[PDB]
């Protein structure tokens, strides 16, 4: 990836099971005869995590982006490998079992998916807005759903009615059609740039979504073709 | 002959309050609902929710 970066093309590089790596790493100082840190991991864990993860920057000339997997034993997230790994990190996405099985194919969690880039002295005011604004009729990810189940809706939610169908719509807008599965679900996909995304997410938080029932959100690039959509 | 006791079951029309100027008797219910019957049912509700959800957790 270095070489076409010092060609100056920016390059998005996949690491699969970076933990892996770390483990490799503390097998081999096992077998080199040094002495265990920590829970058995080899003592030079920092700078080898360094070594790697530090040739994974943006330069002036070209930028390596990388989209790590990372795998915890079990589910401790105390472990040295792991916590090696998170501090070189500055966004997390959390692919969903249960988003992915609604049919929703992307199963990015709109909760448990982190980034240090959503700040206003980057992305932009707007963007942080609409990224504050949605995501929180989902803090709660909808724990509206309890009271719904003891209690029939109660018949009448008000407000909550409204939230909850604002959550809904936007959970099925999260979906966007995928030009690789275009063969496969016979649907072209969209490319949606970002300022797309925040005009269509702040016109959906103001209102506009509204009087367009759901299935019109599922599978769509912009505000502007679900509005084309229902139109037709 | 010394005291009168009306054991009305009901009273309506009452020049103190009556229908205009009646103050006590609106948002009475709430009075007797957010704290006792609306919201409060579903306030014991949610802590029958956080409560059951979580007991299972603990097993």
């Amino acid at each position: 990836a270095e070489y076409f970066r010092d060609e100056g093309r920016d390059i998005l590089l996949f690491i699969d099971n970076i933990f892996r790596f770390v483990q490799a790493g503390s097998e081999v100082s096992s077998l080199l005869g040094r002495m265990p840190s920590q829970v058995g991991y080899q003592p030079t864990l920092g700078t080898e995590m360094g070594e790697l993860q530090e040739r994974i920057t943006s330069t002036k000339r070209g930028s390596i982006t990388s989209m790590q997997a990372v795998y915890v034993p079990a589910d401790d997230y105390t472990d040295p490998a792991p916590a090696t790994v998170f501090s070189h990190l500055d966004a997390t996405i959390s692919l969903e079992r249960s988003i992915a099985e609604r049919a929703i194919f992307p199963a990015v969690d709109p909760l448990a998916s982190t980034s240090r880039i959503l700040d206003p002295n980057i992305v932009g005011e707007e963007h942080y807005r609409v990224a504050q604004e949605v995501k929180r009729v989902l803090q709660r990810y909808k724990d509206l759903k309890d009271i719904i189940a003891i209690l029939g809706m109660e018949e009448l939610s008000d407000e909550d009615k409204l939230t909850v169908q604002r959550a809904r719509k936007i959970e099925l807008f999260f979906s966007q059609p995928f030009t690789v599965a275009q063969q496969f679900t016979g649907r072209p996909g969209k490319y949606v740039p970002v300022k797309k995304t925040v005009e269509s997410f702040a016109r959906l938080l103001n209102g506009e979504g509204d009087h367009i029932p759901e299935s019109f959100f599922y599978m769509q690039g912009d505000f502007d073709d679900v509005l084309a959509a229902y139109e037709a | 002959p010394h005291r009168v006791t009306i054991l009305a079951d009901t009273v309506e029309r009452a020049d103190e309050i009556d229908e205009a100027r009646a103050e006590q008797a609106r948002a009475e219910a709430e009075a007797r609902r957010r704290e006792a019957q609306s919201e409060r049912d579903m306030a014991l509700a949610e802590a029958k929710l956080r409560k059951e959800m979580v007991r299972l957790r603990v097993a």
